[PDB]
């Protein structure tokens, strides 16, 4: 929803779709406006060129207004060409997203914006493509103690799962992500190497379940 | 490149002729425009991809890793690591044309660098949703090695020679950069095409195009004013045409290097602000982790990866 | 506008540290371009520097909000542009435009990590680029920081698919 009323009050949150549009305008607004020019020729207008002079001699000008013409047409192709090469390249990448984030749970890092990835949707759109990129963020940054381990029995206890924390009396095991813990138990750890292997272990409690 | 000055130097009759021609020329002046603005674009999406910026800690304490080779030196006029340092020793008018300082320079693309730096020295991960949090270099791994298929408990085995590994890598790539400069030779090509793009239109511009002469003083005080005018024409083509031919380059050119800017930026998100599973992506190995650099109009990073020491022959099922 | 036995060009004459043998008399730049000349009377060196150019950028607030505009002189020093407003950036001549010397997020870029905003009493100002707000994460080897509850933002991008089917 706040998006929807982003869009209507900052109409500008489209320009980048709106800057293909006014790109293609402008190509063919430059060819109708060239068109137009003599380029040094002695008129630009060709039953002018063909009622002033002599026939031979507005045959050459008219070949003057034909290169410069044929240059106009030609500097407008290279350049959709060049434009064809950019916009493809843009629907490339839009195909992408749609297949990495819409149709599948990508694990590219940032690709459809800041966050986890959760679900995205497509919308249609005047010669382009818009999507809605849902993401997760943390609400709240907390500080645990932590430690690559904990041993017991004088051998070194890893998780199997997240990571190892603590409030100052127990350790548990989080997630990666969330500050969720367990108490750590025996059930869902590894053991290998001895208590010493570790930089940093901790000399506690492994619970039996 | 503005023709008034490239063709006529602001002479009049030329420029006259010049405004006949009209958008012919200003065409190519909005085509320029436009590029030097991408080029702003593309600096700013491969180095500003931390929305704070994040420092290195007074105390290094990273579990023996040495990150000082690549973080920034407080002691100088441009704040360059070391390794930047070899990057930029190393890689390298009334004519009509203006050349413009980027809006994001040397110096404040380092200041990015280093909260890059800190973000994956310190932040790894995590700094890919929301304000980055904080981990232990140590920890920052036991995360960058599960992420590969290889359980923490390996890289504490190795921790001691993980650390003299990554810190002997870092400084042979020093060395190699020092002695071997055509190791950066993917940048020094970018910078050496548009100087001869440079050096093409203004060489060209002394060309007569078959024209009586290049010289336009020359041309209306040899001929008499009719007859200069064509001759100017003639003049005024061929160097029209040069310019095209130089604009189109700029364009082609520009796609290229956006497509660069954009594999580069997706590099430092996918190797430095998170952990890909793309294969071979950064590089041969499993991947360990990722440092940019800021470099003369160009990214220049160090991909650290895992390879295997020694292939044994068990038995299977 | 200079001729010297014949050499032309316009620009700025000064003292050059180059030296040259007796014989010679001009110094030549890309293209033949002289850029140094040896006076035809006085045995002096000096260096041609090109008379300024450079493109006219104005910096212009929302015309929603006023009319106060600055104008930004591409490559020239503010001895050769000026006015009561005037200070030199790297990027260019600038006047009616005053300096500030903290650091803020940039609106209107100037060039060369200088850009301008609007701000009150309301004026035309230059400031240098922050690059945006420092964190200052506290850090240590024992400690870590894990996240408690998250919230969902959603990103709107939009990307061009095709243009106007032109012939
Ligand atoms: C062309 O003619 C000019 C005269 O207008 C010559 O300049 C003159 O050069 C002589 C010899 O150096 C100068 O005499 C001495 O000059 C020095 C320093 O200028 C001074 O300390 C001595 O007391 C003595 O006057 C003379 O002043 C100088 N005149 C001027 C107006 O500069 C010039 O050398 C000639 N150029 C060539 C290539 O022959
Ligand atoms: C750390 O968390 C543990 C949870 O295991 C706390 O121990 C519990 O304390 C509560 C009351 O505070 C008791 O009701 C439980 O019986 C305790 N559980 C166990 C297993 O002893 C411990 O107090 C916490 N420490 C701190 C400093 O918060
Ligand atoms: C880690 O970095 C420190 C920086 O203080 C290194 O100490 C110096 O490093 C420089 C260049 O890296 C050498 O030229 C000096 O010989 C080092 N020692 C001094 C000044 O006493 C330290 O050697 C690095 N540790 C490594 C590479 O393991
Ligand atoms: C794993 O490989 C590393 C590096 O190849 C070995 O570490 C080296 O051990 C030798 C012993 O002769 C030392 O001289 C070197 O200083 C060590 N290098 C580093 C970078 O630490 C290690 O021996 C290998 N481990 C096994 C079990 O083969
Ligand atoms: C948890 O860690 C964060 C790291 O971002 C701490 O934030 C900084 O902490 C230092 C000292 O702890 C302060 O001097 C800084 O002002 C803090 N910087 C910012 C940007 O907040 C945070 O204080 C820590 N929280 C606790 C309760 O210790
Ligand atoms: C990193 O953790 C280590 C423990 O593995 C800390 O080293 C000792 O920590 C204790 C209590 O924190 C201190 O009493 C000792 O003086 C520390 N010894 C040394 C050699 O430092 C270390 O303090 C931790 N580092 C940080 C920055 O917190
Ligand atoms: C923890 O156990 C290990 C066994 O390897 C031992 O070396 C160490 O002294 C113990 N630490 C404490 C504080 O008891
Ligand atoms: C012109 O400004 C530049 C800034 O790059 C400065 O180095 C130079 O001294 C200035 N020149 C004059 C004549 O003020
Ligand atoms: C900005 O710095 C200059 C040079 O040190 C100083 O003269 C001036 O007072 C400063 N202005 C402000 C507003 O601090």
């Amino acid at each position: 929803g706040k998006i929807q009323d982003s869009l209507s009050s900052t109409p500008s949150a489209l320009g980048k779709l709106q800057d293909v549009v006014n790109q293609n305008a402008q190509a063919l607004n430059t060819l109708v406006k060239q068109l137009s020019s003599n380029f040094g020729a002695i008129s630009s207008v060709l039953n002018d060129i063909l009622s002033r002079l002599d026939p031979p001699e507005a045959e050459v000008q008219i070949d003057r207004l034909i290169t410069g013409r044929l240059q106009s047409l030609q500097t407008y192709v290279t350049q959709q060409l060049i434009r064809a090469a950019e916009i493809r390249a843009s629907a490339n990448l839009a195909a992408t997203k749609m297949s990495e984030c819409v149709l599948g749970q990508s694990k590219r890092v940032d690709f459809c914006g800041k966050g986890y990835h959760l679900m995205s949707f497509p919308q249609s759109a005047p010669h382009g493509v818009v999507f809605l990129h849902v993401t997760y963020v943390p609400a709240q940054e907390k500080n645990f103690t932590t430690a690559p381990a904990i041993c017991h029995d004088g051998k070194a206890h890893f998780p199997r799962e997240g990571v190892f924390v603590s409030n100052g009396t127990h350790w548990f095991v989080t997630q990666r992500n969330f500050y969720e813990p367990q108490i750590i138990t025996t059930d869902n750890t590894f053991v290998s190497g001895n208590c010493d292997v570790v930089i940093g272990i901790v000399n506690n409690t492994v619970y039996d379940p | 490149v503005d023709c008034t000055m490239y063709i006529c130097g602001d002479s009049t009759e030329c420029s006259n002729l010049l405004l006949q021609y009209g958008s012919f020329c200003t065409q190519l002046n909005r085509a320029l425009t436009g590029i030097a603005v991408e080029q702003d674009k593309n600096t700013q999406e491969v180095f500003a991809q931390v929305k704070q910026i994040y420092k290195t800690p007074p105390i290094k304490d990273f579990g023996g890793f040495n990150f000082s080779q690549i973080l920034p030196d407080p002691s100088k006029p441009s704040k360059r690591s070391p390794i930047e340092d070899l990057l930029f020793n190393k890689v390298t008018k009334f004519n009509g044309l203006t050349v413009l300082p980027p809006l994001l320079t040397d110096e404040m693309i380092a200041q990015y660098t280093s909260a890059l730096l800190a973000g994956t020295i310190t932040s790894g991960w995590t700094f890919g949703a929301g304000p980055a949090l904080q981990i232990p270099f140590p920890m920052q791994m036991a995360y960058r090695f599960n992420g590969i298929g290889v359980t923490q408990n390996v890289l504490y085995e190795n921790q001691k020679l993980i650390a003299n590994q990554f810190n002997s890598a870092i400084g042979k790539i020093q060395d190699s950069l020092s002695s071997t400069p055509s190791a950066l030779g993917k940048l020094q090509d970018v910078v050496n095409q548009n100087a001869q793009a440079l050096n093409t239109l203004v060489k060209q511009l002394s060309s007569n195009f078959g024209a009586i002469s290049s010289v336009l003083n020359d041309i209306l005080s040899r001929l008499d004013p009719p007859e200069a005018e064509v001759q100017i024409d003639r003049l005024i083509t061929g160097r029209l045409q040069s310019l095209q031919t130089y604009v189109t380059q700029q364009l082609i050119r520009a796609a290229e290097i956006r497509a660069s800017a954009n594999l580069a930026a997706t590099k430092m998100s996918e190797c430095v602000l998170g952990q890909s599973k793309r294969v071979d992506f950064c590089g041969k190995g499993y991947h360990l982790m990722s440092f940019p650099q800021s470099a003369p109009h160009g990214v220049v990073f160090l991909h650290v990866t895992y390879v295997p020491a020694q292939e044994k022959n068990f038995t299977t099922a | 506008n200079f001729n010297f036995n014949g050499l032309t060009g316009t620009g700025v004459l000064t003292e050059s540290n180059k030296k040259f043998l007796p014989f010679q008399q001009f110094g030549r730049d890309i293209a033949d371009t002289t850029d140094a000349v040896r006076d035809p009377q006085t045995l002096e060196i000096l260096d041609i520097t090109p008379c300024s150019f450079g493109g006219v950028s104005v910096i212009t607030p929302g015309t929603n909000t006023s009319n106060q505009v600055a104008v930004l002189y591409q490559d020239v020093n503010c001895t050769e542009v000026t006015g009561s407003n005037v200070f030199q950036t790297r990027a260019g001549c600038l006047i009616g435009a005053e300096h500030v010397n903290n650091s803020y997020e940039c609106d209107i870029p100037i060039g060369a990590g200088i850009c301008a905003s609007y701000q009150t009493s309301q004026s035309i100002i230059a400031y240098t680029m922050s690059l945006g707000a420092e964190n200052s994460v506290a850090y240590s080897n024992n400690s870590i920081a894990i996240p408690t509850n998250f919230t969902i933002s959603v990103t709107t991008e939009i990307l061009p698919v095709s243009m106007t089917k032109t012939s």
